[PDB]
Parts: structure tokens; sequence; C-alpha cells
């Protein structure tokens, strides 16, 4: 019934402002007040603010007074955030919450979260590297900031010993991951943001 | 009030047995105001208890929750395949709700060693700048790992220290990875590359070494 | 010289039933009967005062206190009424003497798809007291189980939304409602009429 849908992600630059949405159904949207938690990679949960549709105040938190604005439109049961000034440890898992109309409430209902990067670079395909060991052979993704990347094995022909390696940030701001499988090993990889389906033969 | 830390941090389980994760309070939280999520790896927190007294709706009778004034205790009796995720505190008994740190509720499994391989470089490899050298660990339950490596003097991390993430699987193993950088043709004019871990028993591994 | 009006009875934006606004106007001339003959209202009630010869009496120091509600609740605004606007929003003294101004705003008080920006109280502990302000907005204690902050259930949130929706019958439209206190004592008088 109540499904908190927000939008997708934002690959946002350094130093600017971005509006995400959070479309309220079900029930009414003036009987429950709403509040938007962050989730930091690895990190905890940090309560930003919280606004009231009924009475259109919000109560920010004591790093946030003075940066958040978060508005309420009460026509379209949509609540938006707005960060001024973002700075790059800004990368995190923006939540939307329904919280009730008190001092003191609980975040039942969740959304889905929105991977908003804050920390972006140029746009570059995938540079698969052919490992060649001295079978145990696996396929390095190097280079690629957008962080959607299938690494499939021959249209995904391997479906058993295929793990995908999470990405890690490196110091250049273009994460790369791994795929070793033991079992031609074509892995295709397909880059969905940009336009690179490079197909890179890989043998031990 | 302020903060919440979880004792257990990563509790390690079996697939039926109960289990006991502690919160405890920092400023003696007055009516009980203290609430229990259950955070899955890519989903959003599930509510389970308010007032750390009473579920929700629709959480089984397998979720429980205790304390009063200082020290609050989730039990979970009979812990299904399912529940397996991490678990937030929260508590609302002053204006600023503050969250804790969660504690990951791993599968608990038999212990296994892990497979060392190593990935030299090659001619597309080599002549580019970027020749990168991984070590993995596959099929291991503990995983906490101490990969270490041994470039041509000492225990040097260097570049090796990318130190790949893992996660789990249906048959409840670990399977991390490492890569390295180098120079243009500071791989086959250096030594021997080596690649270990502190493991539990397999402290020094030596399997499928390549020199230069 | 003359007395300001236009401020209260042209105003472009009113306020809610629970905040209503008071207005001190004195040391004026004040002409009340270009707003009978105007016949661009509804009700004209004058308690305690007449509608007419009130251009020929100085009073002291009069109010204005300007408030919108619906057409259902018009009648409550009254000297000695019970309700829910009487006894929790805005209550008027059984010898209230001046006159009850109201008026259909439907035309530009109903936003289409439902107006919620005007609000009112929907019940509280005690009765409200003659020309009384509550501005609070903590949860009503109800039940026996306190909620001490939460809403959760027995503790429900005092204020609620009118819903002016243009398509509403003859009862469920915005009334602006303009209450006129004639104080008139024995000390020098300054709103005096023409
Ligand atoms: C409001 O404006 C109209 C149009 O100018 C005017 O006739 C009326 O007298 C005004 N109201 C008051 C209280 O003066």
């Amino acid at each position: 019934q109540v499904q908190l849908v927000q939008s997708g992600a934002e690959v946002k630059r350094p130093g600017s402002s971005v509006k995400v949405s959070c479309k309220a159904s079900g029930d009414t949207f003036i009987n429950y007040a709403f509040s938007w938690v962050r989730q930091a990679p690895g990190q905890g949960l940090e309560w930003m603010g919280r606004i009231i549709p009924i009475l259109d105040i919000a109560h920010y938190a004591q790093k946030f007074q003075g940066r958040l604005t978060i508005t309420a439109d009460k026509s379209t049961d949509t609540a938006y955030m707005e960060l001024t000034s973002l700075k790059s440890d800004d990368t995190a898992v923006y939540f939307c919450a329904r919280v009730f109309r008190g001092s003191q409430y609980w975040f039942d209902p969740w959304g889905q979260g929105t991977l908003v990067t804050v920390s972006s670079a140029s746009t570059k395909g995938p540079s698969v590297f052919p490992l060649a060991p001295s079978a145990a052979l696996g396929c390095l993704v190097k280079d690629y900031f957008p962080e959607p990347v299938t690494v499939s094995w021959n249209s995904g022909a391997l479906t058993s010993g295929v793990h995908t390696f999470p990405a890690v940030l490196q110091s250049s701001g273009l994460y790369s991951l791994s795929s070793v499988v033991t079992v031609t090993y074509i892995c295709n990889v397909n880059h969905k943001p940009s336009n690179t389906k490079v197909d890179k033969r890989v043998e031990p | 009030e302020i903060v919440l830390t979880q004792s257990p941090g990563t509790l390690s389980l079996s697939p039926g047995e109960r289990a006991t994760l502690s919160c405890r309070a920092s400023q003696s939280i007055n009516n009980r105001h203290l609430a229990w999520y259950q955070q899955k790896r890519g989903q959003a927190p599930r509510f389970l208890i308010y007032g750390a007294a009473s579920r929700a709706t629709g959480i089984p009778d397998r979720f429980s929750g205790s304390g009063s004034g200082t020290d609050f205790t989730l039990t979970i009796s009979r812990l299904e395949p399912e529940d397996f995720a991490v678990y937030y505190c929260q508590q609302y008994g002053s204006s600023p709700p503050t969250f804790g740190q969660g504690t990951k509720v791993e599968i608990k499994r038999t212990v296994a060693a892990p497979s060392v391989f190593i990935f030299p470089p090659s001619d597309e490899q080599l002549k580019s700048g970027t020749a990168s050298v991984v070590c993995l660990l596959n099929n291991f339950y503990p995983r906490e790992a101490k990969v270490q490596w041994k470039v041509d003097n000492a225990l040097q991390s260097g570049n090796s220290q990318e130190s790949v993430t893992e996660q789990d699987s249906k048959d409840s193993t670990y399977s991390l990875s490492s890569t390295l950088t180098l120079s243009k043709a500071d791989y086959e004019k250096h030594k021997v590359y080596a690649c270990e871990v502190t493991h539990q028993g397999l402290s020094s591994p030596v399997t499928k070494s390549f020199n230069r | 010289n003359l007395c300001p009006f236009g401020e209260v009875f042209n105003a472009t934006r009113f306020a809610s039933v629970y905040a209503w606004n008071r207005k001190r106007i004195s040391n004026c001339v004040a002409d009340y009967s270009v707003l009978y003959n105007s016949a661009s209202f509804s009700t004209f009630k004058c308690y305690g005062v007449s509608p007419t010869k009130l251009n020929d009496l100085c009073f002291t120091n009069v109010y204005a206190d300007s408030f919108v509600i619906r057409g259902d609740e018009v009648r409550q605004i009254a000297p000695g009424q019970t309700g829910k606007i009487a006894d929790y929003n805005y209550k008027l003294p059984d010898d209230f003497t001046g006159c009850v101004i109201a008026w259909n705003s439907n035309n530009l008080d109903s936003k289409v798809g439902g107006n919620y920006n005007y609000l009112y109280r929907l019940f509280r502990k005690s009765n409200l007291k003659p020309f009384e302000r509550d501005i609070s907005t903590e949860i009503y204690q109800a039940g026996s189980t306190p909620c001490n902050g939460v809403e959760g259930f027995n503790c429900y949130f005092p204020l609620q939304s009118y819903g002016f929706q243009p398509t509403n019958g003859v009862g469920y439209q915005p009334y602006r409602v303009v209450v006129l206190s004639f104080e008139l004592l024995h000390a020098p008088a300054t709103v005096c009429g023409p």
C-alpha cells in the first residue's frame, strides 16, 4: 500500500546541489511527516532532517542547520531534498522515511535509497586487462568511472564460480573490480551508461 | 541519547541457534525509547520493534526485546537462514534521533582452507605501465585475512594494498582478492613477487609461485 | 484620518482558526455604514450594538479578529455557543458587544485539489477562554497510556486540515470571518463616528 518511491542515482559534480524526489503514495500526505536519513558506505545511519507537511516546518541537525533545505509539495505528494555546497564526503545512500507528526518518532516506512555520488570525474570505457596466470583465470576491468558494469563471460556462458568482486575507489577516482572464475574465454563486459561493449579475450 | 554501540559487531551463529544482540544506552533513555531495524544488503531497513518491547505489524514472534534504562537486548530465537542481515538500533528519547553501528549476523560454517593463485602480467600488460599482479583467496570461511606480500625486500604493500572486498555465497564461503600496480619494466627487473596470508591454520601458504 | 479597514476585510492572506490575528485600531474615525449597504457579505449580526446608529457612537478601543472557517461552523461564532470552534479554537464571551461579519470566500480560498493551508484545532484538554489564543502543537494525551512525545495510539495530533475543495457543498466552503469588539468604557473614547 504505502510505497515511498524515490528517484534514481545522480552522477553529480563536486561543489553543486542535488534534487531527489520521494513519491509518497498509499495513505494521505498531510497526516504523516517525512524524514531523510543517509547511509555512508560501511558507516551507520545519519538523521539529516524532518519536514512536517501540515505545518510546513523543518527541523535539521546541528551539522545541517544552514546547509540542508527540505521541501514538501502537498499537491503531488512528493518530498524533495536539496543540499547546498556539496563536498566530496557526501557520497551516501539517501533514504526517504515517513515518520509520525510528533516530537519523538521512529522510521517505520522506508523507501529505496539513491546512490548519489558527489566525487565525480571523466567518463571512461572498460579497459579490460588480459591477466595470464601461471584453469584459474579472470578479467580485470580497469579505469572506468560509472559504477554499473556487467562483467560477463561469453554472454553469460559460465554460471559457476563467477564471483564478481566488489569495486574499491582508487586514488584516481576510477574504481575497478575483477571477476576470476576457474573452469574461447571471451569475457564480455557491458558498460550500461557509456557505449563500450569490449569483449577482451583472456587465455592462460 | 547521542551514541549507540553494538557489542557483538559480527555475530557468527548457526542456522537455528538463538541470537542475542546488545545495544547499551548512553544517557539513560527514560521511557525505553529504542527501536530495532533489519537492513538487508542492498535493501531498505525493516522496522521490527518499537519501544524495545512491542513488535510491529507482521513481525514474527521470534523477535523480542528487553532492557529498561541503559541496556536493551534483542532476542531472536530459532534463527532462520533468511534473517542474515545487519540490525541497527535507533533511540528517540531525546530531540535528535541517533542510530548505532549494526551487528552483521553471518552464517557459521565449517572452517576451510583458501587457494592461492598468482596472475603475472603479459605482453599487453608489461608494455603498458599498468602491470597488475593479482593474488586471490577462494572458498574460506574466516573472512578475516592478513594477505601479505614479499616485494623484493620485506612485507612491502606498496600498490598491493587494494584490499578488494568480498561477500558470502550459497555455500557460506568468502573470496577476496588484491591487485597490484607497477611500472613499465619494474616487474621482470625486480625479484619474485610472492603472496601469503595468515589464515586460521594456513598462516604460511606457498602455492603457485611465479618467478618474474 | 480614516481608520484602516483595508487590511482586515481586503487582506490578501488571512490566518487559521487557532492563530487568528488580533488588530488594535484606535485614534481614528471609523464609519461602519459602508459595510452594511455594501451587500458583499452574508452575515452581519451585531451583538449588543445595533446594525444602525453605530456611526453616531465613539468607541474607546475596537479590535478586529480575522480567521477562515467553514460554512457549518459560522453559527458557533456567537456569544454563548458550543461545538468545536467555540470550545478549542475561538471563544466569545457571553457579554460580547460588537458585530460578527462573515462572507463566502470560496472563489479565492479554495485551491484546486484541496487547500491544506487552513488548519483548526480538533480537540484539547480544557475549553478555551474568551479571547484566548492557544498555538500549542503538542500531541493530545487521550486514553490511559501516556505516549510521552510519540503519536502512536490514544495520542492524536491536535491540528487538522480543512481540505477546502472547489467542488463542495454550501456548507463546506471557506467563510472569512471578521469579529469587531466594540469595547466601551467611561474613559475618553478614541474611535469616534461621522
Ligand atoms: C475592499 O475593496 C473594495 C474595492 O475597492 C471596496 O469597495 C471596499 O470598501 C474595501 N473594503 C473596505 C473594508 O474598505
